[PDB]
Formats: C-alpha cells, structure tokens, sequence
C-alpha cells in the first residue's frame, strides 16, 4: 500500500533532475505555482535555492 | 518542478 511508495508522474526533481519523484513528494510552500518546484525524499533535506527558489521557507511531504 | 500536463 502507501507510504514509501507513492508515484509523483507530473512532477520531476529540481535537485538531482530525476523523473516523477517516487516515495513522497515534497511540494514547495513559499516559491510560486508558476515554478511549482519539487524535491525527493532524501533531497528535501538539501535546502536549495534558485533566482526564485530560496531557504526562507518550508517544503510539503505527500503521501499520495 | 511540474512537467504535470493538462487541457487546452
Ligand atoms: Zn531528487
Ligand atoms: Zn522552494
């Protein structure tokens, strides 16, 4: 079932670059729909920052 | 980042 499992097909990694994240995606907060950036369940932890993407904020896990 | 596709 879920919970370590869940399919993300629509939303590839902006750390490592990977295919639709699989696990748990992790939706970004604070940087805007128009980037709509997404991170790994390792690459969360990364804390990356862009032109538009910054640590001032928080990541959201889903579980589906 | 959303490569997510949807409708015109
Ligand atoms: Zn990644
Ligand atoms: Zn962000």
């Amino acid at each position: 079932g879920p919970l370590g499992s869940v399919q993300h097909v629509g939303f590839k990694c902006d750390n490592c670059g990977i295919e639709p994240i699989q696990g748990v995606r992790w939706h970004c907060q604070d940087c805007p729909p128009e980037m709509s950036l997404d991170f790994c369940d390792s690459c969360s932890d990364c804390l990356h920052e862009t032109d538009i993407h910054k640590e001032d904020h928080q990541l959201e896990p889903i579980y589906r | 980042a959303r490569t997510k596709q949807t409708a015109r």
